[PDB]
């Protein structure tokens, strides 16, 4: 029972790109359905694979095609990338289709983020900082902060490391992030996340405290020519011990 | 308005010869067909020139990729079938569906399957629940019945959507749908000797034909013609009484149709 | 599955007198299950330019089709439909009984 | 021409009901679905309604008058992890889903002892930035955006301590700059008149 499964969960690409969307579903369903979610709008079907052995378009084809391989997969294609076609994809299946009462059974959606330049293609910088004392003293309790700033797309997953395993009691990390210049189309962005931890936790030395940022961006085979480092798919991490 | 009615047709077959298909749907106003598609086309299509006139490809589009979807649903029930009756060979498996807006303005609605050409399941959409004809057919309910939403689906389908898809059908396909051709009716006698009273030449095929004798409906001893196409948008039919060579008896023929009746009087 | 047997009437479009030309119906229902064979027959042999319906459904779950061709009655021409079904054991003949 | 309407966004409290509406005009209609979406992650069905009336699942209820075309999710004794987007979906007479633009649901937590403050974070060795925590508020207060370009604070951030059963309300204020300064970081929001700001060292 895995459900509908599709990749990838993050994606960035330049214009005239091409991209496959992978998805598959072990629920042995004969319908399945490829999604185009935007801000502002309700989902708008780009194709759809009644049963195995037939596909049709949807209210948004253009740009795009589709193989139902067999009953378990549907592949959605883009041939040539192009901006407007920045969004997030989810694939959809149900046991039939023209059925009234069935739901359908969602993907965990894909993010494609279709680019003129990759020269504005940036990982995150990530800072921890650590709690005030005053804090301490009158709550007894401990905040520490993480910021990750700079980045571009915004393709992030923020977590928290408490010596050496994943937390998430006590963290709140921003639902969404922070343009670091409200006017510009392709501003960078910010993220903060918080850890509120008790005074004794946080006073015990040996306990180590992390936050990582996993960045999804360039992969081998895409072209970089500028002067720095290329912002390939990496893991920005900082990290604090206890203080007594 | 008189009565009108909108059914749905499916057909599955599990051992079909070489080329019969093995899946058919055709869909019919009244007596019209309206629609067909079957697994060797693949594609759906009007069988009525107002219906192709009055709906745009993207209708015919779309219906084409749903009754894929059926076949294949039909397919897979009728395997289910046919295993849990341990049945070799070719059998089939029927569905039928839709509604009629009466006269008076009340409506009907209806939905059943077959197998091998008798009844499997009927819905009665009132209690909400399936009628089962053997253990089979039971195996199907208890599991259809536990889909509270989709027997809920039905009737709303069968009392909202099929009424406005009939009303729908019966604007588009109005100067066939409505006209009246009264019948042509005639009488004659064939060798015992048998009073015919034939009609033809008339539309819509609803037509009640009896002989009453003496002013009492001679009954048992009519013998009733079937209504049949004469190929050309009418029909044609007949009944028949068996004279007595013992005593006369004024014999009459009557005729009632769209609201007109009709008395033959054999002199 | 119960088999039922093709009920099988023959007659004119339109009231046949001799000389005029008119159309020959063949008329088959009531049978399942859908498999048939229907021609129509002048004197014996079958005829070339047969028209035919689709396969047509009944609400009692039962098929019907009509077959029909275009022709002109005469006093010595014989007309007949001939019939097969898997219910049917032979082939079955129904005269056009004009009368 | 076909359209779903539901509201944008919606705020309620913690504890109390929230009410969200879905009108539509459809060609045809065989059914309306709602579906759960929370943020970052893919809907999940939630309920279907065909016939008219109300039925309840748990603590939601949805609504359905097909003559006024209307349809309502109630969601009863609000709960945090009820704040998601909720969308609505209609099938139409071709059997073929058009779906509603989605209502943003924000529930403000019950902060039973306010205690705001704003705290001033130790630097780090590794980064240029000072750093402030608004923080430990009711959920009555807003929090603003920067109005100086070089300094930036974020939204406010509901956190969880389940171990002790505590919830508080937060928000960031940074900057490189230096003339910045936590007693001045939040003074483009109205902030609590009761609110800590510890002595600067
Ligand atoms: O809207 C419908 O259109 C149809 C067709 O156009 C058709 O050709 C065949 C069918 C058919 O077999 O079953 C149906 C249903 O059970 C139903 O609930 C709705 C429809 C049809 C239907
Ligand atoms: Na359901
Ligand atoms: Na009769
Ligand atoms: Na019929």
């Amino acid at each position: 029972n895995a459900g509908v499964t599709q990749t990838p969960k993050f994606q960035v690409l330049k214009t005239g790109q091409s991209m496959t969307l992978q998805c598959a579903q072990d629920m042995n369903h004969n319908s399945m359905y490829w999604y185009r979610q935007d801000p502002g709008m309700g989902l708008r079907l780009i194709y759809y694979s009644a049963s195995e052995g037939t596909t049709d378009k949807g209210e948004v084809p253009n740009g795009y095609n589709v193989s139902r391989l067999n009953k378990r997969e549907f592949s959605l294609r883009l041939e040539s990338a192009a901006p407007s076609q920045t969004s997030v994809y989810f694939c959809a299946s149900s046991v039939w289709t023209g059925e009234g009462s069935g739901e359908l059974f969602f993907g965990e959606g894909s993010r494609l983020t279709v680019l003129e330049d990759l020269k504005n293609v940036f990982p995150p910088e990530v800072a921890v900082f650590e709690p005030s004392e005053a804090e301490i003293s009158h709550t007894q309790k401990a905040t520490l902060v993480c910021l990750a700033t700079g980045f571009y797309p915004d393709h992030v997953e923020l977590s928290w490391w408490v010596n050496g395993k994943e937390v998430h009691s006590g963290v709140c990390t921003d639902p969404q992030p922070l343009k670091e210049q409200p006017a510009l189309n392709d501003s960078r962005y910010a993220l903060s996340s918080r850890l509120r931890v008790s005074a004794t936790f946080w006073q015990n030395p040996r306990n180590h405290f992390r936050c990582q940022v996993q960045f999804y961006g360039l992969s081998e085979n895409d072209e970089w020519t500028q002067d720095r480092a290329k912002p390939v798919t990496q893991i920005v991490s900082a990290e604090a011990w206890g203080r007594a | 308005m008189r009565t009108h009615s909108l059914r749905y047709f499916r057909l599955g077959v599990s051992d079909p010869i070489h080329g019969v298909p093995e899946f058919i749907s055709v869909g019919y106003v009244d007596s019209h067909p309206i629609t067909t598609y079957d697994s060797v086309t693949r594609q759906k299509e009007p069988r009525a020139p107002w219906m192709a006139e009055n709906l745009a490809p993207d209708h015919w589009e779309r219906y084409t990729q749903l009754l894929r979807g059926w076949q294949q649903m039909f397919k897979v029930e009728l395997k289910r079938l046919q295993r849990h009756y341990n049945h070799s060979g070719s059998h089939t498996y029927q569905r039928m569906i839709g509604c009629e807006l009466l006269e008076d303005g009340s409506t009907t609605g209806f939905l059943q399957y077959a197998y091998d050409g008798q009844d499997f399941l009927i819905f009665n959409k009132d209690t909400l629940s399936w009628l089962a004809v053997d253990n089979v057919a039971h195996t199907i309910k208890q599991a259809w019945e536990a889909n509270q939403h989709e027997l809920l689906y039905q009737k709303n389908w069968l009392e909202e959507e099929c009424i406005a898809w009939l009303k729908r059908f019966l604007e588009y396909g109005k100067d066939t749908l409505q006209r009246t051709e009264p019948p042509l009716v005639r009488v004659n006698r064939k060798e015992v000797t048998a009073l015919f009273c034939k009609a033809h030449g008339f539309y819509p095929p609803e037509i009640y034909m009896t002989w009453m004798k003496n002013g009492e409906e001679i009954v048992q001893e009519i013998d009733y013609g079937d209504i049949l196409p004469s190929g050309d948008g009418t029909y044609q039919a007949w009944a028949s009484i068996e004279l007595d060579p013992q005593s006369s008896n004024l014999y009459s023929c009557h005729v009632e149709h769209s609201g007109v009746h009709m008395v033959l009087q054999v002199p | 599955m119960i088999q039922r047997t093709p009920k099988i009437q023959v007659y004119s479009r339109h009231p046949a007198e001799n000389g005029k030309s008119n159309f020959l119906n063949c008329y088959v229902s009531g049978f399942h299950p859908s498999d048939i064979e229907v021609d129509l027959l002048k004197n014996g042999e079958r005829i070339e330019k047969v028209e035919h319906s689709d396969l047509s459904f009944s609400k009692d779950w039962s098929f019907y089709l009509l077959y029909y061709t275009e022709f002109t009655p005469t006093e010595k021409d014989e007309y007949a439909c001939r019939v097969n079904h898997v219910t049917l054991s032979q082939p079955k003949i129904v005269k056009w009984d004009r009368d | 021409g076909q359209n779903i309407d539901q509201p944008t966004e919606m705020t309620a409290t913690e504890g109390a009901i929230v009410q969200i509406n879905c009108t539509y005009q459809t060609s045809g209609f065989n059914g309306l679905f709602w579906y759960q979406q929370h943020a970052g992650e893919a809907p999940t069905f939630l309920s279907y309604n065909v016939l008219d009336g109300l039925e309840e699942k748990g603590r939601f209820s949805s609504f359905l008058s097909r003559s006024k075309g209307y349809s309502y999710l109630l969601l009863k004794e609000l709960q945090m992890k009820d704040s998601a987007s909720y969308l609505c979906a209609v099938k139409d007479s071709n059997y073929q889903l058009i779906w509603g633009a989605g209502t943003k649901l924000i529930i403000k937590p019950d902060i039973q002892n306010p205690d705001p403050a704003v705290y001033q974070l130790r630097d780090s060795k590794s980064s240029d930035k000072s750093v402030c925590l608004f923080t430990d508020f009711d959920s009555q207060t807003n929090v603003s955006q920067s109005k100086d370009s070089d300094v930036y604070i974020t939204d406010k951030c509901v956190l969880d301590m389940r171990s002790m059963d505590f919830k508080s309300n937060s928000a960031v204020a940074w900057s490189n700059k230096s003339d910045f300064a936590c007693a001045n970081a939040f003074n483009n929001s109205i902030i609590p008149e009761d609110t800590f700001f510890p002595s600067p060292e």
